[PDB]
């Protein structure tokens, strides 16, 4: 239990890191149509 | 109980992720749609001509 | 000053152009709006562009009831001017004393609160840009600035990244001296131009980091992450699928909100297009619908535009 | 007081003038650490 | 002083000339700039009246 | 009885569809709504109608977040049941004894309101029509009627006419005796059935009369004027262009509003639909956007859906 | 005094059902009306 | 002068008769498109 | 009196079972009055998973 | 003075009746257009059917 300025810091690195690997991997390609 | 809270919580996040995924994919699947009948009406024009 | 021929260096884009590509071509802050709202374009004549815009807006507190704008581009100068009910004018003018170097004006008024110009001096080099843009200037009865003032300067290290930084120094009395803020900043562009990644270190200790990616040809990605003791961040991911017809944006939001930005060309001259956001943690809505006309000035454009 | 203030500010605004001069001989730099190896 | 309140003055021409002349300004380098010059009615009517 | 065969006299329609061209089909005031909201019915059989249908909502007062009503039709007998979020259950039945004599039942519980339920039973002949509503009934100690009643009668004293009356007697507790009020009712069918008069001078001093006008088989205009010393009362003209592939519905009010409802089919199965209502007196809108799936639930129906 | 608000509205419920009956014979008394012209 | 409910009253009826008017007379019907 | 006391418990067992029951025996209905009579789970999915 | 109050009138009731018909307008004429153009291609596929 933090609750703390390094909390939101935290978080959204997290969301940051996740949103990279999920743009960056083939998933995101997946999404692309192909036409 | 435990499992009345679990319906509850199950069920909210179901229509959050319901409605997001409507407002985010029928307009997008519209539009691509739209493409895909343009491509097609191309294509039958093309025909036609050769 | 010979082996820097030898690197083959690019010229990066203006500071302002650092996060063009998220924070702009992808996302839809910029592009969202609330309530009804209708455009109506009309062009003149197109070797030196001339138009005229009307926009009809109701149900938003930013958008004004009526507003008329004008705007002329012939080779090397622009110049726009506005008027807004309530008579707030603004004008801007840009003017380039050659292809790198221009020399630019905005001047807004607001019939009731003070007056805000802006003289900006944007120069961009071989291998590196600068630009140099003062607010309200004025000298006090000293001789000492008063105003703000913010120069910029960014240089490619090597043909991918560019490294850079803005100095803002804002005075705004005399009676107190003013204050500097350095910020710095960095992008870095892929060797296929795939994926590019920008990151700002505001003089707030705000952080601003932001990544774009190329799927393909029609579509387009990217994520956002800003934060600002009492620290506060919200991240943002989004995507851009373009195509013929329409062009559609979609993004998702930290605080819980989703957004989705629709233009869709239905007519040669008319575009409707739609807004919607939802937010989650207070579980409403903001709706906007609204539509574009263009319509030529003359003979020639008006059958340029169907055919 | 405001004698320190001003001369804060005007030591951050030669800092960055240092640091853009920096950036610009940055290039050759890299490019002799890069000859190096 | 004096040339203080000569700037100031003409500062206040400057900026009354620019709230109500910017854009009547900028419609005029339009209206030099077409081929057509067109007039003042189709100049302002959002139709393609022409 | 018998010069009574002699005239060919016709049924008029129920009181309840008397002002159903203005009120219902040309208006739009059953159908605008507000915010974001999607439905999604599906269908299970058709000989006798089965069908379930989902509705999300968000950005509206009246809609709750999400529905889920079902109901059951064969031939003679209806029965839809309803529920929604925070529990609030809806049930309607109807019976048809003939096809003339209809007895029918509304149940609504709102989970912390008091239950209302209403018996309904609706009779018409060759050349009158009856119906007898019943809130809430309930007899005191005493034996007297604690409720609300209904009784409507309409008659055709010509087949162009239909004059009739509907009479409602409420009682409360007890303490007090119960209250009457009587409404009196018009109808006017034109020749050629091509416009309708109604005029209804209802118990509470108001008056609301409407006409009807079908100027061509994809097109219908209808006027409305309500009123209710303290008098107030609006008027609205509106038309509805119905087409194949789309429904207009324009509407333009007394009270300084205007209004919009579009709804448009765009796929066998999917339509979308738009609804807008600017107010000029104190200058701001409504936005409403929405969409309906139909779904067919058997493989048979779903070919059938498509062709 | 509320025996005369019911007596009232007894009233009142009376005349509504002879004011039906009436519109109930009056499409016939409508007809010989026109058919006395 | 009158401000009184007789002008709602007849600034209704006003409307409902300037709407008849519309509806019946030939007007509407060129509102209609032939298609 | 015990008549009313007998009226008020069948009311509340008529409220509840109401209150409760009415939306699934409309849905029971529905599935006796089908030809395929699908699963629960169909009848409540809105896909057209048949 | 007067000349000052009739422009800002009449531009308000332009404004009004302008957005007004925006709205009741434009909708309709997508609607009509739409179907005008569904009648084309219903006519074309009667042409090259007979
Ligand atoms: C202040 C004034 C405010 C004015 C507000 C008005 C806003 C109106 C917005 C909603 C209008 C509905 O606009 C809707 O747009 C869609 C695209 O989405 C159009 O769809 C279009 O695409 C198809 C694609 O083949 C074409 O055949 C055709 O050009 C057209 O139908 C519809 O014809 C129209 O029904
Ligand atoms: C709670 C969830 C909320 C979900 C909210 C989502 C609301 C979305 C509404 C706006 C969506 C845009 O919907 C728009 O509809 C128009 C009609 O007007 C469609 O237009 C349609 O008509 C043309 C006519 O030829 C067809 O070719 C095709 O079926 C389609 O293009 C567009 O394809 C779509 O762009």
């Amino acid at each position: 239990f933090k609750e703390s300025p390094l909390y939101t810091i935290a978080l959204n690195g997290a969301f940051f890191v996740a949103g990279v690997a999920f743009i960056q991997s083939p998933l995101m390609d997946m999404l692309a149509p192909q036409l | 109980s435990f499992v009345r809270n679990a319906f509850t919580k199950s069920g909210n996040l179901a229509w959050t992720l319901t409605t997001t995924a409507l407002l985010l994919g029928v307009p997008l699947s519209l539009s691509i749609l739209a493409e895909q009948q343009l491509i097609e009406m191309e294509k039958t024009f093309d025909l036609q001509s050769d | 000053h010979s082996h820097r021929q030898s690197l083959e260096l690019v010229n990066p884009g203006t500071v302002e152009n650092l996060n063009k590509e998220v924070s702009r071509d992808v996302f839809l802050s910029q592009y969202f709006f609330t309530g009804l709202r209708a455009d109506l374009n009309k062009a003149f004549s197109m070797n030196p562009a001339f138009q005229t815009s009307h926009t009809f807006s109701i149900g938003s507190q930013a958008l004004p009831k009526y507003a008329f704008s004008a705007l002329f581009a012939n080779d090397n100068l622009f110049a726009q001017g506005n008027i807004d009910n309530d008579l707030s004018v603004s004008g801007r003018l840009n003017y380039g004393w050659d292809k790198k170097n221009i020399s630019k004006v905005n001047l807004q008024i607001s019939d009731g609160q003070p007056t805000m110009c802006q003289l900006e001096q944007d120069y961009q080099a071989s291998d590196f840009s600068v630009n140099v843009k003062t607010l309200n200037p004025s000298f006090s009865e000293k001789g000492e600035f008063t105003g703000v003032a913010v120069a910029s300067f960014l240089q490619s290290v090597t043909p991918q990244l560019a490294l850079g930084l803005e100095t803002l120094y804002s005075r705004t009395d005399g009676s107190a001296p003013g204050d500097a803020g350095v910020s710095y900043l960095t992008r870095y562009v892929s060797k296929k131009q795939d994926w590019i990644f920008s990151g700002q270190l505001q003089a707030n200790g705000a952080l601003i980091a932001s990544l774009w990616r190329k799927v393909a040809q029609n579509v387009e990605a990217g994520i956002e992450t800003t934060l600002q003791p009492t620290v506060e961040g919200s991240t943002t991911i989004g995507a851009k699928y373009e195509y013929r017809q329409s062009v559609y944006r979609g993004t998702l939001d930290s605080n819980g909100k989703v957004a989705c930005f629709l233009e869709r060309k239905v007519l040669p001259t008319l575009s409707v297009l739609f807004c919607g956001e939802i937010d989650h943690f207070k579980n409403d809505t903001k709706i906007g619908c609204g539509l574009q006309f263009e319509t030529a000035g003359n003979q020639e454009l008006l059958m340029l535009q169907q055919g | 007081e405001k004698r320190a203030h001003q001369e804060q500010t005007e030591k951050t605004l030669k800092q960055a003038a240092y640091v853009a001069a920096f950036l610009w001989v940055s290039p050759m730099i890299w490019h002799l650490v890069k000859k190096q190896w | 002083d004096e040339s203080k309140e000569r700037i100031s003055k003409i500062l206040t021409l400057t900026h009354n000339v620019a709230h109500y002349g910017w854009i009547p300004f900028v419609l005029y380098l339009g209206w030099a700039h077409t081929s057509n010059r067109p007039n003042f009615l189709n100049l302002l009517s959002p139709l393609p009246s022409v």
